[PDB]
């Protein structure tokens, strides 16, 4: 970290940019707070995220994979949904 | 190595010219009579905050240093409203009636219309929205000049 | 098979009421007409007991058989 | 009925995903407090999702995908600040535009987190604005050993870069004046 | 290449228009948005 490198850039940026935060101006105002929570993988979520990362490396690109491994922690059940069983 | 000391004297040569305007702004908005220099507009009939009157007040010293500016007040903080008595103050002070264009988001444009129409009904504001043969329509004698003072289109 | 299952009023309707009795379910978002295709797993004899105890016709008769 | 046909319990939709399972625990906490939460995700498919278990669990909800047309967003959008049996309102981040007042709620959850800090700013913002007389809360969920956690990290780096760029300058007429 | 005090003429005009359809529009809105929250029945 080089701090006088920024603080170039901040005197560059200083005669055109005018910044006005919400805290520091309107006082008035409720705070707000951020909390990070962390969620382990179903037995359905683990085999399909496993079973794509073992397919990344062999024709699906890094971005197909991406959204494949996005769309698997979102949901299973976006590849497809739990079967209705019926008599044959 | 004298691509690194070019590159050096280079950034610094552009840093130079940016501290000499910075000092210029800075000499500008120092100039006494809280000690805000540009009133409010008569034809502003509105109540602006404080923060907003010095916003208004840098606007009009960047108008006058000729400079352009980002205005990067988070969501809500109300630029419209400052944009509009910063054009409220230069063409009643200044004289600058002339033609001005605000670009706007297709769903921001009417509300930025209302604003316009709340805050200075003085301001002759054509709004672009419509098919191909009434925006045609609309320009159809609109090189003549005091036809249209603010422009809305997306 | 000719089988009608009623799943529960649509979600859209929730809040027309504060107590409706009603069980509700979200809009289905795939197709009205679907075709997928399934293995079953059956023996002989599942067919054998299909075929000489039937209960596919959803008749009078099968019911009374 | 029964005897005919046999259809997956409701209840497996949440137990075939952790995130589902947490957001239900948070979701019945915050209704106990007496709060309304706005989630929010990146993919429609995931909004359905969203439905099927808010409906299973019995949580009013509305839904905005984008789709619905602008009037239909502003009444919406009054519905939402009117009436108080909705306790949640799944959205897309990406939609909206900045027309929507949901200062009614107190709590945003993101379901997943955009690339870009700025998004889920102005998402925050969506109920975070001035009008609103109540704490507000954010909470993330993020799957463990996986790329969300890369996109967390990728969002906080966006953000402290952000911070050293424009949080770092004073860039007010205060730096002038002194 | 008009003066101030046409601009000014000219003002109080555009004024008196822009508040006629600024009291028709808004007029308009709380309507709609009253009409909107309106929900009535059949007896
Ligand atoms: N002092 C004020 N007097 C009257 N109206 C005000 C005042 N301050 C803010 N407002 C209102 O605030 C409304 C919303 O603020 P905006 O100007 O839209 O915020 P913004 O900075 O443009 O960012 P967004 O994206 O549009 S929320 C405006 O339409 C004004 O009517």
């Amino acid at each position: 970290y080089n701090e006088g490198l920024v603080k170039r850039l901040h005197k560059v940026l200083r005669p055109f940019l005018l910044r006005r935060v919400k805290v520091d101006v309107e006082k008035q105002m409720p705070k707000k707070y951020e909390h990070v929570i962390r969620c382990r993988l179903s037995k359905r979520q683990r085999c399909l995220y496993d079973d794509f990362m073992a397919q990344t490396t062999t024709f699906m690109s890094v971005i197909n994979i991406l959204m494949q491994l996005r769309k698997v922690c979102n949901h299973p059940n976006l590849f497809d949904p739990r079967p209705v069983t019926s008599p044959f | 190595e004298k691509r690194k000391k070019a590159l050096d004297l280079h950034l610094d040569f552009i840093v130079g010219q940016t501290e000499k305007y910075s000092d210029l702004l800075s000499q500008s908005l120092n100039q006494p009579l809280t000690q805000v220099k540009t009133p409010i507009p008569l034809l502003l009939r509105g109540q602006l905050r404080e923060y907003q009157h010095i916003g208004l007040d840098w606007l009009v010293t960047m108008y006058e240093k000729k400079l352009n500016g980002i205005l990067a007040d988070e969501m809500g903080l109300g630029k419209t409203i400052q944009t509009i008595s910063l054009l409220a103050h230069l063409a009643c002070e200044k004289g600058n009636w002339g033609p001005h264009l605000i670009i706007v988001p297709t769903s921001v444009m009417l509300n930025w219309e209302m604003e316009l129409k709340r805050w200075c009904p003085s301001f002759k504001i054509l709004t672009y929205y419509g098919a191909q043969k009434e925006r045609k329509l609309k320009r159809q004698g609109w090189t003549k000049p005091n036809a249209f003072h603010v422009c809305i289109t997306s | 098979s000719g089988a009608v299952k009623r799943q529960g009023r649509c979600d859209t309707y929730a809040t027309e009421f504060d107590l409706e009795a009603e069980e509700y379910v979200p809009l289905p978002k795939g197709d009205v007409h679907k075709k997928k295709e399934i293995i079953q797993d059956v023996t002989l004899h599942d067919l054998d007991v299909a075929n000489a105890r039937p209960q596919g016709g959803q008749d009078i008769l099968s019911m009374m058989g | 009925c029964n005897m005919r046909t046999q259809f997956p319990d409701l209840r497996l939709i949440q137990y075939d995903c952790g995130k589902l399972q947490t957001l239900a625990v948070l979701l019945r906490q915050l209704k106990a407090e007496g709060h309304r939460v706005l989630i929010f995700t990146q993919m429609t498919r995931m909004l359905d999702v969203l439905e099927q278990f808010l409906t299973y669990h019995g949580h009013l909800y509305l839904r905005l995908d984008g789709s619905t047309r602008v009037e239909q967003r502003q009444a919406l959008m009054e519905r939402f600040n009117a009436d108080k049996r909705i306790f949640c309102f799944i959205l897309s981040t990406r939609s909206g535009g900045v027309g929507v007042n949901l200062t009614g709620a107190d709590t945003v959850v993101f379901y997943d987190s955009d690339w870009n800090p700025t998004m889920d700013a102005q998402a925050q913002d969506r109920c975070h604005r001035i009008g609103q007389t109540r704490d507000v809360h954010i909470y993330r969920l993020i799957s463990e050993r996986t790329v969300e956690e890369n996109i967390l990290k990728k969002a906080n780096q966006k953000r402290m870069l952000g911070d050293m760029a424009i949080e770092g300058g004073n860039f007010t007429t205060a730096y002038f004046k002194q | 290449p008009l003066t101030q005090e046409e601009l000014l003429r000219e003002a109080k005009i555009t004024e008196e228009l822009n508040l006629r359809s600024l009291e028709t529009y808004e007029r308009l809105e709380a309507d709609k948005k009253k009409q909107v929250h309106k929900k009535r029945k059949c007896p």
